[PDB]
RNA sequence: CUCAUGUUGCCAGCACGUUAUGGUGGGGACUCGUGAGAGACUGCCGGGGUCAACUCGGAGGAAGGUGGGGAUGACGUCAAGUCAUCAUGCCCCUUAUGUCCAGGGCUUCACACAUGCUACAAUGGCCGGUACAAAGGGCUGCGAUGCCGUGAGGUGGAGCGAAUCCUUUCAAAGCCGGUCUCAGUUCGGAUCGGGGUCUGCAACUCGACCCCGUGAAGUCGGAGUCGCUAGUAAUCGCAGAUCAGCAACGCU
């Protein structure tokens, strides 16, 4: 029993749902057995800048940087599935580490 | 203070002006440009020229203060009172 | 089986009944040694006071997050809810009660450049 | 409170004993929040004046509370360049809080070397008519009647 | 009682009566009892002569209290005046020698405020 | 900032001590973040523009 | 609230642990984390209303009359701040007001103002036992167990680009037991001396932390003046931004 912990994690949900269904739909297509998306905690990086310089500084804001990332535990890795998954062209929004 | 495992910190070339020094046996003014060098025993009749920042100021050494930087000695601010 | 989730203020609670005796098992300890609060034991057992059928439930609590007020108001709210799942006809001095609604109020957000949830830095207009 | 009278608060009563003037009492002598502190507290001072009275606590926090409340106060009013009392009568729930209010300041400020017995004897003191709380009741009824005469503002 | 030409508290507990020595504070006063074994809740009337005169001879045989301290600190001060230090100058002026804010603080070093 | 001082810090010190940001462009020494390599105005006019792939407004 | 959903997350119902806890085989019956939809629209009833807006009360409901808090600054005023962010017109230096480095400074004080913590003691100081949360940081960084230090920390270094390994089982207040009987105090701790650890080539002006001695002012405060109308006011904690070392009681 081999598993293959494909990381997927991106900023955006639209690029991250997008990327995990062509993720399904290959591995439905090439025939393996995968859990899904299985939703995790989703790091938040709060940052706080001021309004302009030289003082006025009472009122401020935030920035958030948006951090989603999704568990993709394969089961059954087959050897086609591997070469499908390194042939797959995905778009930039979506980098995908493979342990 | 300064930790014993590192030991006190002397500037080289204070360190080898002071050694000539004490070597040819002759007792003269350095012009000494460094704040940070530590005081150590063979300064014990060596007489330093220390700058403040307006001209270098003699400084006469004896075993007394030993254990204390030379810039302790050497006043940095004026202050007359008022 | 009979399951139900009590939640106030991040406290989330789990009750299973039981007709059996009225034994409190919270986290395999009894309600006395569980926060030993009158005003807590008072709040737990209010619903089963209400509905004047005492000694004659058994609940397992499984208890996470929360503090002790939340979660033992959270207890009470699904242990009242498990008792109108399994009877609901109670349900109209329950909810007259008010041990069926729920306490829709917990932490707020707070602003930046206030010290926390409502505070304000000094104002002074010197 | 420009728009009208504003809701009040369901206050809770206490189910150690059933009247809600203890749960007004902790409340009151609440300091920095700490309430199991202060209940506790207020259990042992009203527990330290039953042994000390040998009566029912109730009974005599009833008997304080009516001999201390008031019925009549003086409010402040500046007309004319000058400033003037005048005499306005206070709802008995009123009385009643602000009666708590002066038991507490005066159970503040006296030198008993520990406030937990003195709160006690603070008690039995304005229950048997000698307790501050009793002399400042004279002293406001006195100011009451002396000003009495400017009683025509009615405001 | 007495000890060392100090007069110890009528009614008081050794940690402090100790203290109460120059030489000897909070921590020095719990580490000497603690070494001697002594509890330290007991009040100044239950003390024995022979327990202080072995106090006494620990505390003068490892310390030195009082005078000795007194004049050890002023032959520092001395020292560090003539030497011409940052610190015999500061002494001079009569200031906190770590350098803190005189600027607003050092009123417990200046003593009482005066206007000009 | 001044370009020599700029080019300067730039350069290789002679101690590892001497290391320090100078935010990238406008040089400014102060109020920087380090990941980003970037000012406290650098990043307001950055984000504003949208030129960061990633960084929006705040409100939760 | 409904549907989808089971790992590094949870356990309804079954088996193995036998002191270490779902730890292990198993399982969506609920939270758990992230996708879709419904739900507040005066929805309905009674009275006032010009039969209209609008208002009071009542039933259902989680919410009743913008549920709560947020992102969100119309034309303009204050020649308001910012050539020390950046760019920009004009004048000025160019053999200097440019440029590299050694030491010193921005931390100086006979005083004043503004913002914060410590308090000014028993609702307490101190000692022993003892239960309850959130979220985020971690590559030239967090740092396990073990060993030596009172403690700063010293050796070592498992687990980690991280629901997994560390930030202690995230605690403080809280509850029980003991001393203090109101003292310039066992409250309170600054100033001044004697010993060490840590980062740095470089701790005297000029950092921070640990141990000791030192024991000052201060007993609720003057006219005046400030914030606060529900999880609100008060009180007690945790993490992060800048960072090798910190001025961290400030800010988020
Ligand atoms: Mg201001
Ligand atoms: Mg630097
Ligand atoms: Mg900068
Ligand atoms: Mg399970
Ligand atoms: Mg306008
Ligand atoms: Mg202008
Ligand atoms: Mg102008
Ligand atoms: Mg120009
Ligand atoms: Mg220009
Ligand atoms: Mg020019
Ligand atoms: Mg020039
Ligand atoms: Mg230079
Ligand atoms: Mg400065
Ligand atoms: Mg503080
Ligand atoms: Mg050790
Ligand atoms: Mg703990
Ligand atoms: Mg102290
Ligand atoms: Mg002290
Ligand atoms: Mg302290
Ligand atoms: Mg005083
Ligand atoms: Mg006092
Ligand atoms: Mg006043
Ligand atoms: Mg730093
Ligand atoms: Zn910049």
């Amino acid at each position: 029993g081999q598993k293959i912990r494909i990381r997927l994690k991106a900023y955006d949900h639209e690029a991250i749902d997008a990327s995990a269904r062509k993720i399904v739909e290959t591995v439905t297509r090439t025939g393996a057995s995968v859990v899904g998306p299985v939703p995790l905690p989703t790091e938040k990086n709060v940052y706080c800048v001021i309004r302009s310089p030289h003082k006025y500084k009472d009122s401020r804001e935030h920035f958030e940087m948006r951090t989603h990332k999704r568990l993709i535990d394969i089961l059954d890795p087959t050897p086609k599935t591997v070469d499908a998954l390194m042939r797959i062209d995905l778009p930039a929004s979506v980098d995908v580490n493979i342990q | 203070p300064r930790s014993l495992k590192k030991g006190p910190f002397v500037d080289d070339h204070l360190l080898k002006k002071v050694d000539v020094q004490n070597e040819k046996n002759t007792k003269q003014v350095i012009k000494t440009w460094s704040r940070r060098s530590t005081i150590i025993p063979d300064f014990i009749g060596h007489t330093f020229a220390v700058h403040d920042g307006r001209k270098h100021v003699p400084v006469f050494v004896t075993e007394a203060m030993v254990g204390h930087k030379l810039g302790e000695f050497a006043p940095t601010r004026t202050f007359k009172g008022h | 089986p009979i399951q139900t989730v009590g939640r106030r203020k991040e406290a989330v609670v789990r009750v299973r009944l039981v007709p059996g005796t009225g034994q409190f098992n919270l986290d395999g300890r009894t309600l006395e040694n569980y926060f030993p609060n009158k005003v807590h034991q008072q709040l737990i057992k209010a619903p089963l006071v209400t509905v004047d059928r005492v000694d004659q439930f058994d609940i397992y609590a499984h208890l996470d997050g929360g503090g002790p007020s939340g979660q033992a108001g959270a207890l009470r709210l699904a242990i009242a809810r498990a008792l109108i799942l399994v009877q609901p006809e109670d349900r109209p001095a329950l909810k007259k009660a008010g041990f069926l609604t729920r306490d829709p109020r917990a932490i707020e957000r707070k602003k930046y450049g206030l010290k926390k949830a409502r505070k304000a830095p000094q104002y002074s207009k010197r | 409170p420009r728009k009208g009278p504003a809701p009040k608060r369901p206050l809770v009563n206490d189910p150690v004993y059933g009247s809600q003037l203890v749960t007004q009492l902790v409340n009151k002598v609440l300091l920095e929040g700490k309430k199991s502190l202060a209940e506790r507290i207020v259990y042992g001072a009203l527990e330290q004046a039953r042994e000390k009275t040998g009566t029912d606590p109730v009974v005599t926090l009833k008997r304080a509370l009516d001999n201390v409340k008031p019925a009549l106060e003086v409010r402040s009013r500046r007309v004319g360049g000058a400033t003037y009392q005048v005499p306005v009568e206070v709802r008995p729930d009123r009385s009643t809080t602000l009666a708590l209010r002066w038991l507490v300041n005066f159970s503040r400020q006296r030198r008993e070397k520990t406030m937990v017995e003195r709160l006690a004897n603070e008690i039995l003191d304005a229950s048997n008519g000698l307790g501050a709380s009793v002399k400042r009741r004279e002293d406001t009824h006195k100011m009451a009647e002396a000003n009495r005469a400017f009683a025509h503002y009615r405001w | 009682a007495r000890l060392v030409g100090v007069d110890l508290p009528r009614d008081k507990r050794m940690e402090i009566a100790l203290t109460y020595i120059y030489g000897i504070g909070r921590t020095r006063s719990n580490e000497i009892l603690a070494a001697t074994g002594i509890d330290k809740n007991m009040r100044t009337k239950d003390l024995t002569d022979d327990q202080v005169t072995v106090l006494r001879d620990y505390i003068e045989g490892n310390l030195k209290v009082e005078g000795d301290l007194r004049r050890e600190v002023q032959a520092d001060i001395r020292r560090k005046i003539e030497i011409g230090c940052y610190q015999g100058l500061r002494h001079r002026r009569g200031l906190p020698v770590r350098g803190q804010r005189t600027k607003t603080n050092a009123r417990t070093r200046k003593g009482p405020k005066r206007t000009i | 900032a001044k370009k020599a001082l700029v080019h300067k810090a730039n350069k290789k010190p002679k101690f590892a001590v001497r290391a320090y940001t100078r935010c990238n462009k406008c040089g400014r020494p102060h109020s920087v973040y380090r990941k980003f390599g970037l000012c406290r105005i650098c990043l307001r006019e950055m984000a504003h523009a949208g030129e960061l792939p990633g960084v929006q407004k705040s409100s939760w």
